[PDB]
């Protein structure tokens, strides 16, 4: 499977990083499954999930996230990282990354994207 | 103004046929509905045949297959035509044009005899 | 405040007044069956109907297969009680949910309201019942009572999806069309629905799901609903009347039969078919229709049959008809308030204007045939609700009209066998041997329903060429939300008439249905032999069936149509070779995700234009996907299109016929100046309307001929992207399984991840298609038809200009004072043309922006 | 709004034992009819078991005795005990608060209350 961090709250304008790595319990032989597209998601309740970036040969970004996300890689720490800056509140959601075209997915991370209540 | 003048009319035996006719002055039929109806005494008036502009019609259940209605647009004519009349026939027949006032013709009678 | 004030179980104990056995008018002897009143004047019979006709008293498929697109046969169903109960939930739920609607609410108030015409007795001066607008209701003890009823909800007939409104007729009165309104039955399940293909909706939902979304049976239900409010009022049109079509040619259908009523009821582009002339001649002759009931109501000194009083039943039909009554208690109609009633009964309560309350998806026109069945349950609230349908809040059935889409919420649709076969009925479109090349003629056969809609020109009509009298007095001439919002407003809610006791009729009631106009079967297999490749080998080249080997895509028509496996694509030769080409396990992956954008990038390709009027876009892969214009290549199709216009999308091209416009003859008034001024601004008045009607019979026209025909293209761009795609779908996994069982663990291939990409290609991609193909449509409109309009219009201004001026002239001594001030008038108003604004006459927010 | 949280949900073997909570904000509690649906992604809610104001209780079909729905309505909260836990039980564990409306229910109209859920997964 995947692994995913970074998540967490934050005040609309604001930013996060969220990054997502292989387990050990990721097949490695023959193929490593990683090296191959990879796409983050999100979900928020009762509605369904869309991609919100994915990094192969292009890197393709939803129209709503355009120009704010940006999704990278990172070979040394072995990640697919994206960067979210200008974070919404109607970003808010549990974002999962996935190795495109299989049924790799990670089991999420929470971003919640709130003012402080006056 | 709109005058709607009948011609024809019976007597007429059992079994045999007849034609009424009507010409219309003072419009011009041409995108209006016409229709022949007849009242027997002490009875409802009641719609026999109707014919549209482009020539659909419709009938009374009990004329269908016996009478045709028939219109001419250019002529501002309608005509109906009686085959097999029965004594249920006989009564006032009239001319009607379907359009936004009432336009009857004068009614004329046809008498049906054994 | 609900509909249905009561909670109805199947097998709920009789008592005789909202749960009996009844029996309804029958042309033998019919058997009780049990029923439930769920709402005052509307029964549910959840049997099937054996009953109402002696014919079809057999629920097996006909001998003869009948000539519909879609159709479906059970004998076993609604058979059980437990089935009886579920339909009669089923019904139940539905009607909450249509009086849910402000709309709903009107009209089911309406045919509360529309009781049949007391017109049963042949003496002028009294009133009757007629007996087979009634039922007889069984009570508890075994005796009987009789009922006035207005309408029936009963089980299909032996096509389980053939919902229909039918009514017993009279051996003198057409009731469903002179006035007086008969009791309605509705042949009709809500155990069934049907499915059907959409794709305009993709720009403003472009996660909109693959495949055939269901019909809401709310809608189906409103639908002859609304058929039966038009025959409750006596407002039907003749089934007479039907929209006839041209069926020689290769394209177009063997046959068709779509009626005014139909169209009337579908409302939206499919109501603007029928021309001016042939609707104003309907409400003028409904007009007429009303004032006899008034007549009839004025004569009226007696009533039968019931110890209801005359004022009483009298005020009834001056309520259902809105008569207008004068303090002596004359009866009359008034013209404002009739149009207003008539509008409401045929352009407020339309199929259209109820999927605009519902929020659903729904085929636009009757032209975007059904194309399949599905199995359905409603009544469990996890299903469908009462306000949200199938598509449930705070769900991912919420938005997209996802619960509607029948692959996304599967569990909720079993799709069955449609009965009538693919080519039952057809055409055999042959590519004759030498064109291909002798070698054999290229014949496929297509559905009936994949042809084109033609229609003939008779039906359209016009008295553009009459000539009319000018005059002093000559008389100067949208659904709207707001407008429907005005008109409930005038709906006291409540007020329904009363169940009257009426005296018993015969145990059995007498009754026939009414006569129908008999229909002839199409021809059926008609051979064409041709000269050139159609859109229809095009497309059928882009099929595949059940096979064993993995199939080849080609550029060539030929081959694909030869070979079962070989796929015809529109896509480029490295595409074509891409994706034919042997991928091993490690490349899979990077295979798939570059096949994915290849499909992407040729499929979303747009082309801009300065050169064509109204068309500021191209989407060139159009020309090779249904060879358009027979010439097989984009840079063929781009250029064809610059040059040529519109017109070469078009299967035919339609006859616009403007004749010489009728002249203006002005009557003189030779002693009053007020007149003969009026009779000038008149004059130019009706000019203006002259302008507007000559437009709006060119609309009509377009809309039945031009419009329709880009529709199909669209339709079938559609097709041929979903073909597109299942075969690129149906490569890459036939390459995949072709891996050890080691490379396919490691590689956790997850297909349905690329369909759901390939889908949202398709989506953007007939973004694209339908933004391109409504500027053609109106584009052809703007160009191509309305010209012909204006320079009738322009002749027709300048007659009249010279017709004026000689008039102002001939009258310059009654007119002292004002002759100059009426030249200018004249001659400002007749110089310049009134233009054209496409949303006068179309409310289409799609083709409105457009424009 | 009226607030259902879910508590309970977690993986669990074949055979094995979980018990469901939800507890409801507002005032209303006593006058729902608490039930547990089951929902597995791509697929509608199904009842699993409901429970109306009086206490009466109804089991989806393959409940079959393994599990007992009850109701707390001094802590406004419902609760679903199972035992024997089964592959087919996986799933989306979505409590509801339901009443009557006259001849419908408000699930039927339907404006009735859904919790996110407490997931089950079966080993």
């Amino acid at each position: 499977q995947l692994v995913e961090s970074g998540g967490g709250l934050v005040h609309p304008g604001g930013s996060l990083r969220l990054s997502c790595a292989p387990s050990a319990s990721l097949p490695s032989t023959p193929f490593n499954p990683f090296n191959n597209m990879v796409g983050w998601y999100r979900q928020a309740p009762g509605k369904q999930r869309e991609m919100v970036a994915s990094i192969g040969l292009r890197i393709n970004y939803a129209d709503s996230v355009k120009g704010r996300f940006t999704i990278s890689r990172d070979n040394a720490k072995n990640t697919v990282d994206l960067q979210m800056d200008s974070l919404r509140p109607e970003d808010s959601a549990t974002y999962y990354c996935h190795i495109e075209y299989t049924h790799y997915w990670g089991k999420g991370t929470l971003v919640t994207v709130s003012s402080e209540p006056k | 103004q709109v005058q709607l003048v009948e011609s024809g009319g019976g007597l007429v035996q059992v079994g045999g046929s007849l034609r009424l006719s009507c010409v219309v002055s003072g419009s011009d039929i041409s995108g209006i509905a016409m229709g022949w109806y007849r009242q027997a005494p002490g009875k409802r008036r009641e719609m026999v045949a109707d014919i549209f502009s482009g020539g659909s019609t419709d009938y009374a259940g009990s004329v269908k297959g016996r009478f045709t209605i028939s219109r001419d647009n250019a002529k501002k004519t309608s005509y109906l035509q009686m085959n097999n009349v029965k004594p249920e026939d006989t009564g006032v027949y009239y001319c009607r044009l379907y359009g936004s006032g009432d336009y009857w013709g004068q009614g004329t009678q046809v008498t049906v005899s054994s | 405040m609900p509909f249905v004030n009561k909670q109805f179980n199947y097998k709920d104990p009789v008592n005789g007044v909202d749960i009996a056995y009844i029996k309804i008018p029958n042309a033998g002897q019919m058997q009780p069956v049990k029923a439930f009143k769920i709402h005052n004047k509307i029964w549910v019979i959840p049997e099937r109907d054996t009953f109402t006709n002696p014919e079809e008293g057999d629920l097996n498929p006909p001998p003869e297969a009948k000539q519909v697109p879609v159709s479906y046969y059970d004998s076993t169903y609604l058979s059980t009680d437990n089935e009886k109960d579920n339909y009669l939930k089923g019904v139940t739920k539905l009607f909450e949910r249509i009086y849910s609607t402000d709309l709903g609410r009107m009209l089911l108030t309406s045919i509360v309201r529309g009781i049949p015409f007391w017109g049963g007795s042949t003496i002028d001066t009294e009133l009757k019942v007629i007996d087979t607008n009634c039922i007889n209701v069984i009570q508890p003890d075994g005796s009987y009572r009789s009922e006035e009823l207005n309408l029936v909800i009963i089980g299909p007939s032996a096509d389980i999806i053939q919902f229909e409104c039918k009514s017993f007729g009279h051996e003198v009165l057409n009731l469903t069309r002179n006035g007086y309104g008969s009791t309605q039955y509705i042949r009709f399940s809500p155990d069934f629905t049907f499915g059907f293909e959409e794709s305009l909706e993709v720009d403003t939902n472009p996660l909109l799901g693959a495949g055939k979304f269901a019909t809401d049976p709310a809608v189906t239900l409103a639908h002859q609903l609304i058929h039966a409010g038009h025959r409750l009022y006596g407002i039907a049109i003749n089934p007479n009347r039907v929209f006839k079509v041209n069926t020689n040619a290769y394209y177009e259908m063997s046959g068709l039969e779509v009626s005014f009523e139909e169209l009337r009821t579908f409302g939206g582009h499919d109501a603007k078919f029928i021309d001016s002339l042939q609707e104003n001649e309907f409400r003028l002759y409904y007009y007429n229709k009303f004032k006899d009931i008034a007549s009839t109501l004025n004569k009226a000194k007696s009533i039968v049959g019931t110890t209801a009083s005359l004022q009483y039943m009298k005020n009834v039909f001056k309520e259902k008809y809105l008569l207008s009554e004068d303090t002596s208690g004359k009866f009359s109609v008034d013209k404002l308030k009739f149009d207003k009633l008539y509008k409401m009964l045929t352009e407020i309560y339309t199929e259209d204007n109820f999927v605009k309350f519902f929020k659903v998806l729904n085929a636009k026109t009757f032209l975007n045939f059904d194309k399949a069945v599905f199995k359905i349950n409603i009544v469990p609230k996890v299903n469908y609700t009462i306000y949200d349908g199938f598509n449930l809040r705070n769900t991912n059935l919420a938005a997209n009209f996802n619960g509607q889409n029948t692959e996304i919420n599967n569990m909720n649709f079993t799709k069955l066998k449609n009965f009538t076969g693919l080519f039952e009925f057809y055409k055999l479109l042959c590519v004759r041997g030498i064109i291909t090349s002798a070698l054999n003629d290229l014949c496929i056969k297509v559905n009936n329903w994949d042809l084109f809609f033609s229609p003939s020109e008779d039906n359209f009509t016009n008295d553009l060429n009459k000539g009319e009298e000018i005059t002093s007095d000559t008389n100067i001439e949208n659904i709207s939300l707001d407008l429907i919002q005005q008109y409930y407003l005038t709906f006291n809610f409540d007020n329904e008439p009363e169940n009257i006791s009426i005296e018993n009729l015969s145990s059995d009631i007498i009754g026939q249905l009414e006569l129908m106009p008999n229909i002839e079967r199409f021809p059926n297999g008609k051979k064409y032999e041709l000269d050139k490749y159609t859109m229809f080998h095009y497309l059928r080249a882009q099929e595949f069936e059940h096979g064993k080997s993995r199939i080849a895509l080609t550029n060539s028509v030929n081959e694909a149509l030869l070979n079962p496996s070989r796929v015809y694509t529109f896509f480029s030769s490295d595409y074509v070779k891409k994706v034919n080409k042997a991928t091993e396990a490690a490349m899979f992956l990077g295979w798939v995700e570059q096949l994915v954008y290849d499909f992407t990038d040729e499929t979303s390709e747009v082309s801009t234009t300065d050169k064509i009027a109204d068309i500021t876009i191209i989407i060139p892969y159009i020309g090779p996907a249904l060879n358009i214009g027979n010439m097989l290549y984009k840079d063929d199709f781009v250029g064809a299109l610059i040059f040529s216009g519109a017109v070469i999308l078009l299967e035919f091209i339609p006859e616009i016929a403007i004749p010489v416009l009728g002249t203006f003859a002005l009557v003189s008034y030779i002693a009053n100046k007020v007149l003969t001024v009026q009779t000038i601004d008149n004059a130019l008045s009706k000019r203006n309307e002259k302008w507007d009607e000559v437009y709006k019979y060119i609309v009509t026209n377009w809309l039945a001929k031009v419009n329709t025909q880009i529709d199909l293209i669209r339709k079938k761009m559609k097709e041929a992207l979903e073909n597109q795609a299942e075969a690129t779908k149906a490569i890459i996994n036939y390459q995949y399984n072709q891996y050890t069982e080691e490379e396919k663990n490691n590689i956790n291939f997850n297909i349905d991840d690329l369909s759901s990409k390939l889908n949202e290609s398709i989506n953007k991609a007939m973004i694209n298609i339908n933004k391109f193909l409504n500027q053609c449509s109106v584009s052809y409109l703007m160009n191509s038809m309305i010209p012909y309009g204006v320079k009738r219009l322009e002749d027709f201004d300048a007659s009249l200009k010279d017709a004026l001026l000689k008039y102002i002239y001939d009258n310059r001594g009654t007119l002292i004072g004002q002759v100059d001030r009426l030249k200018d008038k004249v001659n400002n108003t007749l110089s310049t043309d009134i233009p054209f604004q496409l949303s006068k006459y179309v409310d289409n927010q799609r083709l409105l922006s457009t424009f | 709004q009226v607030q259902l949280v879910e508590s309970g949900g977690g993986l669990v073997q074949p055979g094995g034992s979980l018990r469901l909570s939800c507890v409801v904000s507002g005032s209303d509690f006593n006058t729902y009819i608490m039930g547990w649906y089951r929902q597995v992604p791509g697929k509608p809610r199904e009842l699993v078991a409901d429970i109306t104001t009086e206490g009466k209780t109804n089991y989806g079909g393959s409940v079959k005795g393994r599990f007992t729905i009850s109701r707390d309505n001094a802590k406004n909260t419902v609760y679903l005990q199972m035992f024997g836990l089964k592959p087919e039980d996986a799933g989306n564990y979505v409590c509801n608060a339901d009443w009557k409306m006259g001849a419908w229910t408000a699930g039927d109209y339907g404006i009735d209350y859904w919790g996110k859920g407490t997931l089950v997964t079966v080993s």
